[PDB]
């Protein structure tokens, strides 16, 4: 069982792209006239502050092409309102794509267990930095043996003081400047304990460090939001 | 395959299909001859004894 | 290369194993709870 | 995968096999998600704990899962996980009343006042005990009351929180009264608290200037009973907060809509972050329910 999507995906954005296991989310650009871009989640890892530059690096010289600039121009307009912008739609099947309703890079993702749990949901974090210049965006991929989202907003919350704190200083400091969220808590679907492999990926003549998870089966989950 | 009991796990798999490739090894060997024993096999001459 | 072809098979009745039991088919213990038998026994 | 074996160490005699065999149907949890799974950590007996919390018991449950009890033959139970979105029948024993329309939620069980500690199910010291399966008014009733009693009770002695719950634990639902056994502290408890508190200063802060004044305007312009409940509580709380006249409002000067739009969102985040302590999401979606009471179609 699976539910087709096939997209019509111009040739700017096709670097990193021809594996399998990537992710589209379709973003509400700043220019009206494609109204939203499908973009790639390896394009929100070389705007987070998480990950290293030495793939911030990578990611920069292989993504010079005018649409990912504009891309990134449409989404480095809104000061942390990329939740009102950001909508997924599912992971590739196979690259003009189809898309069901996977890789996962080394630095933007994490645990807080010893993933010993046999079944593993796994989720979006998106986080908020407010003390740097304006806001530092934080990715993140967590899988995790949890399953109720109350209690994985509270060790979510036990584990992300410093930017509830940083959330509070923005709001204490900045009155005139009123922020949302800190981010937002979103599931995909879960995996098993086994085919979380940490391997390598050779993309474009190109060198990554990469996570793979095998059985990983889709399920959509809304943008809740949490502070 | 075993028949196990109520919950332990088991295989799900039978009759795998393994492929055996062939292993060449060919063998060479000469032999030599005169040229006057070809000369004197082909062409017989009437003559003596 | 070709099939495992070389299967065989193997019975209970067959196997001395069966010595040790008392095999009886009977077709109802999915409807059956327990099974008892009970001894009587006067002293000498 | 999906139908999940138990066992017992025990035998069942007939006695225990006819008191099971009424349980079709009826939702256990199960910490595990396991297949060859045993009966000690079936349902909440190894986690049941008097004078413990009765907030951890429904963390922990709304952590476990949830599975379907159907087919006992002698020594086997046959747990069936619910698939998500497809309908199921559920059998509750709890004593509340359903309704072919509302939602459900499971928390763990609270005694009904006949006191009968007896759920059908016993194996020596091991007994059976059953979650609660509640309609979703009750289940958020419950669970802003007893937060209600741990944000209220903090630095008191124990006399005026005495009176304070012996009228707060009882709750009458649909003719059926009920009272929460536990409701000692946690720090659990205390991240709600921290949560609560945080919100609710947020929703000070970001508020309109309008907002925090329009009772006052709706005060001086209507008199309706629930209105006059509403200045009853707001003059009050003004009088706790000063002695002083509360001065008429004017002409506001900063209207502008994008700002209205914008903190208001914001005050919607954040009254989203404060629900989702007591919004327990919901397990059963009812189709039908039996005249009786006792099972229902639902699904989820």
């Amino acid at each position: 069982q699976a539910l087709t999507a096939r997209f019509f995906v111009p040739e700017g954005l096709v670097e990193f792209e021809a594996q399998p296991g990537a992710l589209l989310i379709r973003m509400e650009t700043g220019c009206d006239s494609p109204r939203h871009l499908y973009i790639s989640l390896y394009l929100l890892g070389i705007r987070a502050s998480n990950v290293s530059a030495s793939t911030r690096c990578l990611l920069e010289s292989v993504y010079t092409a005018s649409a990912a600039r504009a891309a990134l121009q449409w989404l480095d307009l809104g000061p942390h309102l990329l939740h009102r912008r950001l909508e997924t739609l599912g992971c590739v099947k196979t690259v003009l794509l189809t898309c069901v309703m996977l890789m996962i890079p080394k630095d933007m993702y994490l645990t807080w267990e010893e993933t010993r749990g046999r079944l593993q949901y796994v989720y979006l974090i998106i986080v908020y930095d407010y003390d740097g210049p304006e806001t530092r965006p934080g990715i993140y991929v967590l899988t995790s043996s949890i399953a109720h989202w109350q209690t994985l907003v509270d060790v979510a919350r036990g584990k992300f003081a410093r930017e509830r704190c940083s959330f509070v200083n923005r709001r204490i400091t900045r009155p005139r400047q009123i922020p949302l969220c800190t981010g937002v808590i979103q599931k995909l679907g879960w995996c098993l304990a086994d085919d979380i492999h940490t391997s390598f990926l050779v993309h474009k003549e190109l060198k990554l460090s990469v996570v793979r998870l095998d059985n990983f089966s889709v399920e959509l989950g809304d943008f809740r939001e949490f502070v | 395959r075993v028949a196990s009991g109520a919950g332990l796990p088991t295989s799900r798999q039978t009759t795998i299909m393994v492929t055996k490739y062939s292993e060449k090894s060919p063998i060479t060997i000469p032999f030599e001859l005169s040229a006057a024993c070809l000369t004197y096999l082909r062409e017989t001459f009437e003559g003596t004894i | 290369g070709t099939f495992c072809n070389r299967l065989e098979w193997v019975y209970f009745l067959t196997s001395g194993l069966a010595a040790a039991a008392h095999a009886i088919k009977f077709h109802d213990l999915n409807k059956l709870t327990t099974g008892k038998m009970l001894f009587h026994v006067q002293v000498p | 995968e999906a139908n999940i074996f138990c066992t017992f160490d025990h035998k069942l005699s007939i006695a225990d096999v006819g008191k099971l065999t009424k349980l079709v149907a009826a939702v256990v949890p199960i910490p595990q998600r396991l297949h060859l799974i045993k009966h000690y950590q079936l349902g909440l007996h190894q986690f049941v704990d008097h004078t413990r919390g009765y907030v951890r018991l429904r963390g922990l449950l709304r952590n476990m899962t949830l599975t379907l009890m159907r087919r006992v033959e002698g020594n086997q139970i046959l747990l069936h996980v619910p698939t998500h979105g497809l309908l199921y029948t559920v059998l509750n024993t709890g004593p509340v009343t359903w309704e072919k329309g509302d939602a459900l939620c499971v928390l763990p069980p609270l005694f009904h006042g006949p006191l009968a500690r007896e759920n059908l199910l016993t194996l020596g010291q091991w007994e059976l005990v059953l979650p609660w399966i509640v309609p979703m008014p009750l289940a958020l009733e419950i669970n802003q009351r007893l937060l209600i009693m741990g944000l209220f009770s903090l630095d008191r002695s124990y006399e005026e929180v005495k009176a304070a719950v012996q009228q707060l634990q009882t709750i009458t639902f649909r003719d059926a009264t009920f009272t929460i056994p536990d409701p000692v502290i946690d720090q659990h408890l205390l991240i709600d608290m921290k949560t609560a508190c945080l919100s609710m200063s947020m929703v000070a802060n970001l508020a309109s200037e309008l907002t925090m004044t329009y009772v006052r305007k709706l005060a001086l312009e209507d008199s309706s009973m629930l209105l006059v409940k509403c200045q009853e509580l707001l003059m009050r709380l003004d009088r706790e907060r000063s002695v002083g006249e509360p001065r008429t409002p004017a002409r506001p000067q900063h209207v502008s809509p994008d700002d209205e739009i914008a903190r208001l969102s914001a005050l919607f985040v954040m009254l989203r972050q404060l629900d989702d302590l007591i919004r327990e999401q919901v397990v059963f979606t009812v189709c039908d329910v039996s005249p009786d009471n006792k099972s229902a179609t639902c699904i989820f």
